[PDB]
DNA sequence: TTTGCGATCCTTATATAGCTGCGCGGG
DNA sequence: CCCGCGCAGCTATATAAGGATCGCAAAA
């Protein structure tokens, strides 16, 4: 098939653009071929055949823990994420695959290293320059803390890492970096600001404030989302102990649970309808236009 | 048992009025009809009690959505049929069938979806880059469950009320343990 | 600027149905 | 090089769930 040969060529070009190891190309080509054998794929639009290229490369990457995001693939392929979503779910179901989940540890390393904060420039002053290894180590500890304290489950993973990278960077020199906002930080580090990153930051700061309450010398300081930043180093040194202690007392739950105002969901009253009761003429006539309403509507459309 | 009863939220039912219909006539002569043939080929009709929506097709076939009980869905379907009859069409009430039922629950405890997709992978699909819920495809009964981090569960794909209750009693020990 | 709130989209099931994209067979 | 067939999915209806991501407007 001319559309199959074009597809296999696109698969190989995507792997080379992404600078993937040599073994990946073959596996992704084999998945596209396996996919083409099914009539549901053969009958799909040329737009679905374009995103199918990406699905096969993503599955290959997921099996080798290569941290490729679905958003990044869609950006390279100039594709709609919703079109990619339905094609990926269909092909995983069709090939009967157990695709591993995105490897957060590998995504922290890749994404965090793209933050251009390791050398001074007119847009990155000397006080904003940070060590790459100190950054990665603290970002990872903050991503593991977010995962342990229910801030990652059901959410997009990249805004969580953007918020953890910013907090790692600020906490490494608090006196000189607390004036910098999340939006200014992403701009100088030359990274796009993901919309949910602000919510993740605030949730992560609230989790560190709960931990601070477990240490008597930090509890007495009545810390806030700004003053807690200089103690992040101390809190992460004892993250395992402080998390166990925080769950042990009271309350640490997914943010969507704390809190929901509508405590009672069965608002419609219990019914005594049988489906067999008489339907009166007056009950039906209320849904009918009068001859005058009809004439007035007809004249208005003429 | 769990002591938790899933609540029915929606019933999708179908019925054949057994006659061809002129949708332009229904749209012009009813008060509760919405018809944009360029956008969608059916008439969208709404009644206040039971509060539902019906899609009426020129073939005489009809879809009824939004009812909270199988009894309410039948009464609503009969009311749409009676409105169509009064509009001058020889409508009948043939082959009424409940096609889908949606139930909802709260187990009132958080769920580690990332763990559930590993222990029950053969039924689970969890892709947080796409959707926040875990899609659980139960085989017996054949029900799709959307499981959220909050412990809130959505059950769909049922033809009878018992399939919703059976699927929830099956998922509860999986979620608890 | 910076926040908060509300509206509208995503997912699942399910029927209804014409139009149309897409490739595989026959002819 | 067309014709029919069998898929695919576009418009739409409802409903729960939680997240994303807009617009918009108000305190900072």
């Amino acid at each position: 098939s001319r559309s199959q040969q074009r597809g296999l060529r696109r698969v190989r070009d995507l792997c080379r653009v992404l600078q993937l190891p040599p073994t990946f190309e073959d596996t992704a080509v084999a998945y596209y071929q396996q996919a083409y054998r099914h009539s549901g794929i053969r009958a799909a639009r040329l737009q679905k055949k374009e995103v199918l290229v990406g699905c096969c490369v993503l599955i290959t990457c997921r099996q080798h823990n290569w941290p490729l995001t679905m958003g990044a693939i869609c950006t390279l392929l100039y594709a709609d994420l919703d079109v990619f979503s339905s094609t990926y779910m269909q092909i995983v179901k069709l090939l009967g695959l157990d695709v591993p989940s995105l490897c957060l540890a590998e995504l922290v390393k890749t994404y965090c290293s793209s933050f251009k904060l390791f050398q001074a420039s007119p847009s990155v002053p000397a006080k904003y320059v940070e060590d790459k290894e100190k950054m990665l180590s603290r970002t990872m500890q903050l991503v593991e803390l977010a995962n342990e304290t229910w801030l990652v489950t059901g959410r997009h993973p990249l805004p969580v890492i953007t918020a953890a990278t910013f907090l790692a960077w600020q906490s490494l020199q608090p006196a000189d970096r607390l004036s910098c906002s999340l939006a200014r930080f992403c701009k100088l580090a030359n990274v796009d600001l993901p919309y949910p990153a602000s919510s993740r930051l605030q949730e992560l700061l609230a989790v560190l404030l709960r931990m601070a309450e477990q240490l008597a010398w930090l509890r007495v300081l009545r810390l806030d989302k700004r003053s807690v930043v200089k103690h992040i180093g101390d809190l992460l040194q004892h993250r395992q102990s402080l998390v166990r202690s925080a769950f042990r007392d009271g309350l640490l739950l997914p943010p969507c649970m704390l809190k929901s105002p509508k405590r009672i969901c069965p608002v419609p009253p219990v019914s005594t309808v049988t489906g067999d009761e008489n339907i009166s003429d007056s009950e039906i006539e209320q849904y009918l236009r009068t001859p005058q309403e009809v004439r007035d509507f007809q004249r208005a459309q003429a | 048992p769990s002591g938790i009863v899933p609540q029915l939220q929606n019933i999708v039912s179908t019925v054949n009025l057994g006659c061809k219909l002129d949708l332009k006539t229904i749209a012009l002569r009813a008060r509760n009809a919405e018809y944009n043939p360029k956008r969608f080929a059916a008439v969208i009709m709404r009644i206040r009690e039971p509060r539902t929506t019906a899609l009426i097709f020129s073939s005489g076939k009809m879809v009824c959505t939004g009812a909270k009980s199988e009894e309410q869905s039948r009464l609503a379907a009969r009311k749409y049929a009676r409105v169509v009859q009064k509009l001058g069409f020889p409508a009948k009430f043939l082959d009424f069938k409940i096609q889908n039922m949606v139930g909802s629950c709260d187990v009132k405890f958080p769920i580690r979806l990332e763990g559930l997709v590993l222990t029950h992978q053969q039924f689970s699909s969890y892709e947080p880059e796409l959707f926040p819920g875990l899609i659980y495809r139960m085989i017996k009964p054949r029900i799709v469950l959307l499981i959220f981090v909050s412990g809130k569960v959505v059950l769909t794909g049922a033809k009878v009320r018992a399939e919703i209750y059976e699927a929830f009693e099956n998922i509860y020990p999986i979620l608890k343990g």
